[PDB]
């Protein structure tokens, strides 16, 4: 599942790239960036094979400058990008939204999706899904979007949430994430809805592990956060570069007893994550 | 109104109360970078994709609703100079598919504007379209409703407006009523007559019989387009001279115009010229609404100051003379 960025110069692929992936199916591949600048394309110059091979499509568009040009390049894009393979999820990103109000987002949004919408249906492509992601840099949005991506490509996503759900129901947990080591992208969650501020807190609860894990080496990684209200934080490392990061709530309980029965659970949920080849 | 709004409409009674009514002007501006799928035809094919646009977006019954080749477009017809030369030019005997005692040269259907069951209840409104065209004279699309929801019509006017901006062209709003009436309906708009320095036809720089008999406000239509205008009234009487098989009749009603009209290109400002060489001078207001002030300053100031309207004026009679 290798996906493809592609965009106009300047538009920030490059920059999204290296905040996300530098600080196979589903770990965090060297993807592919491709400065598209506006041209005549060459009908069928070795590209087949190319994007045969791209798991899923990912256009950036900046919100700051005009953007009319790019939503026609996008569209000429897809033109051939669907007829090649009609099994190809697409994906757009609006970034550069940091300095907008909600309502100019949400307008821009639409309008986006309008004109993309019609001059899909001028070149007569019919049956073509585009999602919309508002992604910004500097604060949370690429994280979810990129997530959004990567749950889009894996097949196995339902039982993950099945089996999530359950360790969350046996086990007084407020929200547990399924990470990945690096970016921060979190792979699988239950049906819960994603808090941003849990998302924020579990990141850089992340972010805490590996830099004190980076701290003292050279002499499978495991922390528990306590706070004061007794609401624990639970890190266990999964198999390759998984991570599951759980918030589990005391409810006026024994400490030690709850941290036991998580471990034996999640010990458990590791044991079943094993069988499944989601890892890697 | 509620004998129109009950559907006994077909009365075909010039009734002394008006609609909700909405004109709008598509006027050449500019090509898009790209989309090469020359200049002067693309634009063709763009009022087609219009023209097509509003056919398909005919209103129709349930029966025809379920049921699956609907009818070509009405042909708009293209020509060169002002309209009366094609309507004599008309006498060939040849053909019957041009602009065919009163002459409609529009034509009205009921559309279907919110198509996506969107709104609780049915909308409809009314279009007309001219049936001819000419890169130098502005198109005209109008809208009439009665009880339609007014933000279903602005997205219908700006999927019509994006439409249009793929190719060519640039869909603009006029008020309806003329432009020497706003002070008489809008006492609050801005409105200023211009009377120009070189009147041409008393000048002894700029005077002749034969180009008066010719074109009589052949310099002030040459200010006008060295300016950057687009004549509204396509359908006047000020500046042909030919005769005509009796009057002529839009598909909405008769052409009450006291003066003609003018477009200024960017959409923003309308003039209207008079008889005795007088202009007027006005800002569109809704387009300053819905999307500036020096361009009509400037054009003030070029109607006003002696230099450059003799410039103008000058380089009017040196294409006259060549
Ligand atoms: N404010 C803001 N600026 C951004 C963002 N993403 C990219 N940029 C700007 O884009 C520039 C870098 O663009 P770059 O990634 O090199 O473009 P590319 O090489 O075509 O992919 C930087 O100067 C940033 O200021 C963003 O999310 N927010």
């Amino acid at each position: 599942a290798m996906v493809l960025l592609m965009g106009v110069r300047r538009c920030g692929k490059s920059s999204i790239c290296k905040v996300v992936f530098h600080n196979s199916t589903l770990i965090d591949l060297a993807v592919m960036e491709l400065p598209g600048q506006l041209n005549y394309f060459e009908p069928s110059y070795d590209s087949e094979r190319l994007f045969k091979s791209v798991g899923a499509l990912v256009y950036v568009i900046d919100s700051q400058d005009e953007y009319i040009n790019a939503i026609t390049n996008l569209a000429m894009i897809i033109e051939y990008a669907y007829k090649v393979n009609p099994s190809i999820n697409i994906e757009v990103l609006i970034h550069k939204v940091d300095g907008l109000s909600e309502d100019f987002k949400v307008d821009a949004q639409r309008d986006i999706m309008q004109r993309t919408g019609e001059e899909l249906l001028e070149l007569g492509l019919d049956g073509v899904q585009v999602s919309f992601y508002l992604t910004s840099i500097f604060d949370h949005s690429i994280y979810e979007a990129f997530s959004r991506i990567v749950q889009k490509l894996i097949p196995e996503l339902s039982f993950l949430e099945n089996m999530l759900d359950n360790l969350i129901q046996h086990s007084k947990i407020e929200k547990a994430f399924l990470f990945d080591v690096n970016s921060k992208i979190y792979v699988s969650t239950d049906s819960n809805p994603v808090d941003i501020q849990m998302y924020e807190v579990c990141s850089e609860f992340i972010d805490v592990t590996i830099d004190l894990f980076d701290l003292y080496k050279a002499p499978e990684l495991q922390n528990v956060s306590q706070l004061a209200n007794g609401v624990i934080i639970y890190l266990r490392q999964m198999i390759r570069g998984l991570a599951l990061v759980a918030i589990i709530r005391p409810n006026g309980t024994d400490m030690e007893s709850c941290l036991t029965v998580a471990d034996y659970n999640i010990d458990i949920f590791k044991k079943g994550l094993e069988d499944i080849w989601a890892n890697a | 109104i509620d004998q129109v709004l009950a559907g006994y409409g077909d009365n075909l009674i010039d009734r002394k109360w008006h609609g909700f009514r909405a004109k709008y002007v598509v006027l050449p501006t500019d090509i898009p970078p790209n989309t090469y799928s020359n200049p002067e035809e693309i634009r063709v094919e763009g009022l087609r994709r219009l023209i097509g646009s509003i056919t398909r977006s005919r209103l129709r019954t349930e029966k025809e609703k379920k049921g699956r080749r609907e009818e070509i477009q009405p042909e708009v017809m293209f020509y060169t100079g002002p309209l009366y030369n094609f309507i004599n030019e008309q006498q060939t005997s040849l053909e019957s598919s041009a602009i065919n005692p009163i002459l409609m040269l529009s034509n009205s259907l009921v559309i279907d504007v919110d198509p996506a069951g969107k709104s609780s209840k049915q909308e409809s409104c009314t279009v007309h379209y001219d049936r001819v065209h000419n890169p130098d004279h502005c198109f005209h699309i109008r809208l009439e409703w009665l009880t339609t929801t007014p933000k279903l019509i602005d997205d219908l006017v700006g999927n019509w407006s994006r439409l249009c901006e793929r190719y060519g062209l640039k869909m603009i709003e006029i008020p309806w009523e003329e432009l020497c009436t706003i002070p008489s309906v809008n006492p609050f708009h801005s409105f200023v007559e211009i009377k120009l320095a070189i009147n041409p036809w008393e000048d002894p720089e700029f005077k002749d019989r034969e180009l008066f008999a010719k074109s009589k406000f052949y310099y002030h239509v040459y200010l006008l387009k060295a300016s950057g205008f687009l004549l509204d009234n396509r359908a006047s009487k000020f500046l042909q001279n030919q005769d005509i098989e009796f009057d002529i009749m839009y598909s909405w009603g008769k052409p009450q115009f006291k003066y003609v009209q003018y477009i200024h290109h960017t959409g923003a400002y309308v003039a209207e010229l008079r008889e005795n060489g007088c202009l007027f001078l006005a800002p569109n207001n809704i387009y300053i609404s819905r999307v500036a002030q020096k361009v009509i300053l400037n054009f003030k100031s070029t109607c006003l100051d002696y230099q450059k309207l003799r410039s103008i004026f000058l380089d009017a009679k040196e294409m006259w003379i060549t």
